[PDB]
């Protein structure tokens, strides 16, 4: 954070910061917002909760743009435990009533095609929901074997292999290899999406 | 000529510029108010104690309206119409008295149950002043669906929104009764008859 | 029926019906056509896909995270 | 991992890929595959998710509102203008520093500004008078000089001579970067 601020104060082209692993509190995301001398806020909710602290950071600074990235369990790397669906059904309405919310929908996506229905809002319409567009999204996963990447080449050949699985079977992870994924415990316990490796 | 008349209940007053002919009754009706109103608090915080300047010249309508005649034409109804084009000009600014309510729920200190009692007073004070709500209102929804940028669809609840209905009914009949009494008089002779 | 206070502003009460200045005519936004994803084109006739975000940071709504 | 297949594929390609993708199938859904249906303006982005006449002048109290003022002095166009006065930062060589122009057209007691030739951008005319001992004279002159090169010309009426001195301030309007258009030369600044 003080790195952050020393940087920007000698005009570094920084253009935002994004907070992983969980949502600051209200002093330390207004210290981030004010100090920092940053065009927008990323933000990573994983559950519903986390979404109305991220609201309440918004309503705060109501003329300061927050990126809400939402995110599901079927994410790669660290992930929760949350349906990408549910919580965003549950929670659009209440983080359309903030203009400053910049809502970005991430998980799952590797293409034009299975991305668009967010971006036209048509998504929702399969669970009897009115349209719900979104403004953006992230691709995390689908990026890993991009030719400027340092992923090893047999890393890459390793993740292009794994066939993965549609979002109705990504739960399967905690138990067995499923799309050669398999999910795991950090030696602080939280899960993680890795390729079911011998290792 | 005119002449100032406070109106006043602890820190807030109403200078009310009352006509010279109407002086010698205004200021009795002023004199024998004052006593009826409690001792002012703090935050003026007692359920029956005006918090703003409004709810002031809110309770007198109130007080002269209770001591006019509805078929004669007393001394009292030159002093009400006075007060009327007084509250309305500096409080109301040609809006509705509800949406007056509304402003002073958020921007003041004042409870639901004072606003209440604001609304029954004027109401109250518009009709028993000979002077109904004959001219159509400049209702900004109602322009709208005028104008075809709006349409409504009017809903009516059923049984089971709330265990204490009966209220809602003392509500209207207690704040709306000039407007409202008419209509509960004849349900209630209505259904006597039906019985 | 009641007069009273929305703080979310989610609906209105009686006011709303009788208010005379625009605070009378509110109307709760249609998400699809709030939030429609638009095309636009810069001077150099680049097409860009238009959206909340698109619109703060003159690039493709789209970003590869952390 | 259903969707990464495609090995040592270019970064701009995955990308391009996705946002051209949406722009074919809006394009044919809402434009009737017709991309002269899409609107177009100078530069795109520096919106804040939150948000005229050809001859003006503006008068500066010590009550003016900083946003209605630097709203009036932008114009409703997108141009250069546009970006000039509501463009929070400008480049000035890869480092981002506070927009000059803001800070020189920052509004107080004194200070005229006067806009001739606003309706058409490539001649528009932006000039901050103030007083200067006693008599209000010409400070600030902002304006196109070639088609991409905005002239800042800041002026001290008290000099040497009596003749007044000219430090022109330049900067490149590059509207294919729509969230820093405006960047400073910097060559013999
Ligand atoms: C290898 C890897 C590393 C990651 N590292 C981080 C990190 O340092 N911080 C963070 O917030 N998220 C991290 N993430 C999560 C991503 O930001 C993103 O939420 C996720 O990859 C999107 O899901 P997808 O990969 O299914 O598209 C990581 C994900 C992966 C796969
Ligand atoms: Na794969």
């Amino acid at each position: 954070i003080p790195l952050i601020k020393e940087l920007r104060s000698k005009g570094y082209p920084i253009q935002f910061l994004t907070i992983g692993a969980g949502v600051p509190s209200l002093e330390v995301a207004s210290e981030y917002i004010e100090t920092l001398g940053l065009k927008y806020l990323g933000l990573k909710p994983g559950s519903i909760d986390a979404i109305s602290q991220v609201i309440n950071i918004a309503k705060a600074h109501p003329n300061f743009p927050i990126a809400l990235q939402w995110t599901g369990g079927r994410g790669g790397g660290h992930h929760s435990f949350e349906d990408a669906h549910t919580p965003m059904l549950q929670m659009y309405s209440k983080i359309r009533r903030h203009p400053n919310i910049m809502l970005i929908f991430g998980s799952g996506f590797g293409s034009a095609d299975d991305t668009y229905p967010y971006l036209t809002g048509e998504w929702s319409t399969k669970f009897d929901y009115p349209p719900m567009p979104f403004d953006g999204f992230l691709f995390g996963s689908r990026v890993m074997i991009a030719k400027e990447v340092k992923t090893s080449p047999d890393a890459k050949k390793c993740i292009a292999a794994c066939t993965g699985v549609p979002d109705d079977k990504w739960e399967q992870t905690y138990k067995k290899p499923t799309g050669g994924i398999v999910t795991v415990r950090s030696e602080m316990g939280e899960p993680i999406h890795k390729i079911a490796t011998r290792g | 000529s005119t002449r100032p008349l406070t109106l006043s209940h602890g820190s807030l007053e109403h200078v009310l510029l009352v006509p010279t002919a109407s002086f010698f009754i205004a200021s009795q009706l002023q004199e024998q108010f004052n006593k009826i109103l409690p001792e002012p608090t703090e935050g003026f915080a007692a359920d029956d104690e005006p918090t703003t300047p409004a709810e002031l010249v809110g309770k007198f309508l109130g007080y002269v309206s209770s001591l006019v005649e509805p078929s004669k034409v007393g001394q009292f109804d030159q002093v009400l119409n006075l007060c009327l084009t007084e509250f309305e000009n500096c409080y109301l600014e040609g809006n509705d008295i509800h949406a007056l309510a509304a402003k002073l729920l958020q921007e003041n200190d004042t409870t639901l149950v004072k606003t209440k009692e604001l609304i029954k007073n004027y109401i109250t004070a518009r009709i028993m002043a000979k002077r109904p709500f004959d001219k159509k209102s400049n209702s900004a929804l109602f322009r709208a669906v005028g104008e075809g940028n709006a349409q409504l669809v009017a809903i009516f609840g059923g049984q089971g929104n709330t265990d204490d209905y009966f209220e809602e009914l003392r509500d209207l009949y207690q704040t709306y009764h000039v407007l409202v009494g008419d209509l509960i008089k004849f349900s209630a002779e209505t259904l006597s008859e039906l019985i | 029926g009641t007069l009273d206070i929305n703080p979310d502003d989610d609906y209105g009460f009686k006011q709303e019906i009788f208010d005379v200045t625009s605070n009378g005519l509110k109307k709760n936004p249609n998400w699809l056509e709030e939030y429609h994803p638009k095309l636009i084109k810069n001077k150099s006739g680049k097409i860009f896909v238009e959206t909340k975000f698109s619109k703060l940071i003159g690039r493709p709504p789209l970003l590869v995270p952390g | 991992a259903q969707f990464t297949k495609v090995i040592d594929e270019p970064i701009k390609s995955i990308m391009d890929g996705i946002h051209d993708g949406h722009i074919k199938k809006l394009l044919h859904q809402y434009y009737g595959d017709d991309e002269s249906k899409i609107p177009a303006v100078e530069y795109f982005g520096g919106e804040s998710p939150v948000d005229s006449e050809d001859s003006a002048v503006f008068k500066a109290t010590s009550s003016t509102d900083e946003e209605s003022w630097f709203k009036a002095l932008a114009g409703s166009e997108i141009n250069w203008r546009h970006a000039s006065f509501l463009c929070s930062f400008i480049t000035q060589d890869k480092m981002f520093v506070s927009n000059p122009i803001r800070k020189v057209f920052k509004p107080s007691q004194g200070m005229v500004v006067e806009i001739s030739n606003g309706n058409t951008s490539s001649k528009t005319v932006v000039t901050l008078s103030e007083p200067v001992q006693g008599e209000l004279k010409p400070t600030v002159i902002l304006k196109l000089l070639k088609e991409n090169i905005i002239q800042m010309e800041m002026i001290e009426n008290r000099t040497m001579d009596g003749k007044p001195v000219s430090l022109p301030l330049l900067y490149n309007f590059n509207p294919d970067n729509g969230f820093a258009p405006i960047s400073e030369v910097m060559e013999d600044r």
